[PDB]
């Protein structure tokens, strides 16, 4: 119980920190490009462009789905998916590979990983623009039910340091997690409503089924209610939202809980 | 008379494995107990205020370790020690990326100490004048040599102003006219009652910046006094080493290494 | 001609050294793993199960293909990818990333990246062997057919280091390379008989006509010929054989020459 | 009086953009002319057999440069070096991986050198012998100090017989036991009639283990001659630069700066 609050402490104490520590890292890992922080908005779109060719253009024979077209339809739902990859995959790998440069500098440790995601929240945030603006060629304005973005934008960002703050530390003890993320990863990826939406009533059916607990589909799902469908999300599925909240809550808890007790013995393990 | 530092019985120990898969053994069930090692051992230390103490002792003595305990980056095993004021710490490598330029490193270490931009804004060019670096402040930092990148440490960390300040042979690689200023700073700093921790292997840098002298060997504090009194049997010690034969010395490091390893 | 002749010499002088430094290194980057080595078995095998889950039992309700289950199908082909993405990836950051410990280090600079590639290859020998004893169990036993491995195995090491040494300078020069080259790899990976077999006679005529001109397209055609399908492949595809020998011997001669030229003022660019 | 090292006009530029996107420039269309600084500038070098030559100078004066240039590390823009024999140069921070341990950073330096694994077992006691380290060469790298990570690499460099040797700073963090046994050492080599060139800031150490000095100042070679000759004009020229104002230190290393950089 005392760890958490520690932890949440910590991390209200150093905001801007936080904030100033992932800008100036934004610039660091863009150093000798030559295009410089475009590379944040051009890797992830030619990566759209080929899960178009791929899944839009080969299957599905460019089939469009709840009256939308499928190119609008992928782009809503491949926004987040590049921020949560990337802030889970390089947040397990924080405390080990920074750990010398910081332990003789002061400032909590708990916070290393935090300003990690937010370097790449920034780029997320210009590619989820850049959507919008491009949903207003085919005729999808935007109308209040836009609203909901405030609740649904932070979530997502919630979620993925609330999973890298265990993910560094189970990094550090064991150092077979950052093999094994990357194999988890892929399962969330095809396991979810980014690419194709299951049919139910069969085999599929308990795909389904077994698809709601995946937090991703949460996140997809509210990311098109709010942005294509027209449809305030949280009436229909406040079950989904209490249990993600859960999942949130427990991920923090258990995080909070193993940071503060190995914290002082980083250095043996290390 | 101000009691600047306080150390009583601070004592480290670290866990030897020969082999990397054993650390796991002892951290899910505590029932094991492996080799260990006493990299200190019952140090009592009483730094006042306006001195300047020179740590001595042979290489693997344990004064780079006692040196991170009182700056902070370790924990004692056993053991506290309480510091009146802020402390930093100047080492042979000190905290600077070599992609990054001398203006971006200095706004990152004054960034990562917590403060605000205007105020990094005014103190650039203090240290711009004290580092001596000239258009080399534009270029990047591993185009830098040795004294260089020595000289903009330094003066990043002498800018801020702290309350104990320790330096661990960083200003091996340093010439003389750097030496000299320093100098000049750390009589200034004596003068506004800091508490200056000096580490070197120089002998006369000790001699012409020290004033009290603590002497480790092996992890235990051998002596500590007046410079004019520990330093005469330090290096009567290193005269009367040089005298012995290549098995006694071998003999000499075998009772060393026999007391400091234990199975517990 | 004379870059071809030095490159060659120096290859030729280090073949032990580079085999040892090659030993070294995959004891290096398995450090502190507690399985070790055995990694570089699990790694790509967890991946294969996710493709097989996904496009084999998803897509495809699990069809065979030529007589052939769809499971090993899939095997044979997905053997040699990992190794070629892994050794592309990496070489292209081998100079870069170790240059400044072999600058004063006396060795030929030219074989950096291609022990960093015969880091890889030995996994993919492993995993190779499994896959022929896997497929024992169907029924399949290997044959006098299987000679032609001698000739398909070496080829695909061939291709990827000849990538490399193009690509490590490439990548000195201009640090962009880096993120473009993880663009081109998935463009290989979808357009190609790995997961996927075209029908022709329509607009999948023209991509049918277009994929021949990837060469993982021959490399896992031949495989399959070789191991599953007991078929000279060579006498129907010689075609494709001279293509791409002479594509290879395109890569290298310009390699060469560009790490030739540029070798003396490595350390002012990087 | 066998010329072991010569040197002939060896002059090194390096070009100077202040920002990072103007490298392209000068590389495809070679029409380009930009700033350039001049590390070294026309040095002219005779080593004979049997020498220890010691190079002097502030920092940025050159010194690492023309120690990388006679090793081969550097290619020089204007002239040639030439060698007779087989030169291993050992600088403030050598080849030594953290992670790894002792045994594997051996066996590392020595297949990377071209030595047979028998060959490595057969050479591996006598660096044990020499290096003092005991139990701890079992133990990683990371966890040793800086005295023990540059005796390691000292008697890596050693245990191999180069006919030339260069040290560049690399004894100061060593102690005087250490300083000493390297003493013997050199003794040794000059007996063995190779060439040793030495680099500190330790005058007394340079007095104790020179016989010819060097002395580089702002890229060009102001006095080359013996011990006796050149080291009292150093000391000379350093008391004086500590006599001068802040004022007069300025406009010095400005006209030094002036001289170094040219806009061609
Ligand atoms: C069509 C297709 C099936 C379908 C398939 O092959 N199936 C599944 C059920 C049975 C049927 C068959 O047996 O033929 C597949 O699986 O992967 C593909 C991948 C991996 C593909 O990447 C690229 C294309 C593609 C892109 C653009 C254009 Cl213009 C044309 C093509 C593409 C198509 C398929
Ligand atoms: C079936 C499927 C289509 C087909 C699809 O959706 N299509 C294409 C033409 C029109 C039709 C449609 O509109 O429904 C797809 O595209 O991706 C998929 C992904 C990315 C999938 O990952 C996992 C499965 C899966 C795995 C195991 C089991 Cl037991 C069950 C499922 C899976 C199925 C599909
Ligand atoms: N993490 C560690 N684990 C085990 N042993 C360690 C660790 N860190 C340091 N040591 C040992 O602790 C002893 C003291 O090291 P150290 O304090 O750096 O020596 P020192 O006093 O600085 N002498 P010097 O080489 O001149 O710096 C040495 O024998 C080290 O090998
Ligand atoms: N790659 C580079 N590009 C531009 N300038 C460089 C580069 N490398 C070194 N220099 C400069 O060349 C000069 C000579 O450096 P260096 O030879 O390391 O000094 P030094 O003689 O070793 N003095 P010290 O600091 O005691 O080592 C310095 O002004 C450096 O900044
Ligand atoms: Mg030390
Ligand atoms: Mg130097």
């Amino acid at each position: 119980m005392s760890a958490i609050g520690t932890v949440f402490k910590e991390h209200v104490k150093n905001f801007y920190l936080i904030q100033r520590l992932a800008q100036f890292q934004v610039k660091i890992i863009n150093h000798s490009n030559y295009l410089g922080v475009a590379w944040e908005l051009i890797n992830p779109v030619m990566q759209i462009m080929v899960y178009w060719m791929v899944f839009g253009l080969g299957i599905r024979s460019n089939a469009p789905i709840h009256g939308v077209p499928f190119v609008y339809w992928l782009l809503v739902g491949i926004s987040m998916w590049f921020f949560i990859n990337q802030g889970i995959l390089e947040g397990t790998k924080a405390i080990t590979q920074k750990f010398n440069q910081v332990s003789k500098m002061n400032f909590p440790l708990s916070i290393i990983p935090t300003y990690i995601v937010t370097s790449r929240f920034y780029g997320h945030l210009g590619l989820l623009l850049l959507v919008i603006i491009a949903c207003m060629f085919t005729g999808i304005y935007p109308s209040i039910h836009i609203i909901q973005l405030l609740i649904y934008v932070p979530f997502c960002f919630f979620l993925t340091a609330s999973v890298t703050l265990l993910t560094s530390t189970l990094g550090v003890l064991v150092r077979d997690t950052q093999m094994l993320m990357q194999a988890i990863l892929r399962i969330l990826f095809y396991f979810s409503p980014i690419l194709w939406l299951p049919k139910n009533h069969g085999i599929s059916g308990l795909i389904h089924e077994m698809m709601k607990y995946n937090p991703v589909y949460f996140i997809a799902e509210s990311y098109r209610a709010a942005i294509l469908y027209h449809e305030w999300y949280f009436m229909d599925h406040w079950k989904l939202m209490l249990y993600n909240f859960g999942i949130v809550a427990i991920f923090f808890a258990i995080g909070a809980y193993l940071h503060m007790k190995y914290r002082d013995q980083f250095a043996d393990f290390l | 008379m101000n009691v600047s530092v306080n150390i009583k019985n601070v004592t480290k120990e670290y866990r030897i494995y020969r082999t990397n898969k054993e650390r796991m053994k002892d951290a899910l069930i505590p029932k094991h107990k492996n080799k260990t090692f006493f990299a200190l051992d019952d140090i009592s230390l009483k730094a006042y205020e306006g001195d300047v103490i020179g740590l001595v002792g042979i290489n693997g003595s344990g004064k780079s370790t006692l040196s991170n305990i009182i700056g902070g980056s370790l924990s004692p095993t056993v053991g506290k020690v309480d510091r009146n004021g802020e402390v930093s710490v100047i080492a042979i490598s000190a905290g600077l990326s070599g992609q990054l330029t001398g203006i971006e490193n200095i706004e990152f270490k004054m960034l990562c100490m917590g403060f605000k931009r205007k105020e990094i804004k005014a103190m650039t060019p203090k240290i711009i004048e004290f580092s001596e670096l000239g258009e080399f402040i534009y270029q990047p930092v591993k185009k830098y040599s040795s004294g260089m990148r020595a000289k903009l440490g330094f003066s990043i960390n002498i800018t801020v102003n702290p309350d104990i300040l320790v330096i661990d042979e960083a200003l091996s690689v340093g010439d003389q006219t750097f030496a000299q200023k320093c100098l000049d700073k750390i009589y200034e700093f004596k003068e506004q009652n800091k508490t200056i921790f000096f580490v070197s292997h120089n002998l006369g840098q000790v001699r012409q910046f020290c004033t009290k002298i603590a002497w480790i060997e092996g992890g235990k504090l051998k002596d500590y006094g007046e410079l004019d009194d520990v330093l005469p049997k330090y290096e009567a010690f290193l005269n009367d080493f040089k005298k012995k034969s290549k098995a006694e010395q071998k003999e000499f490091r075998n009772k060393l290494d026999e007391s400091r390893f234990v199975i517990k």
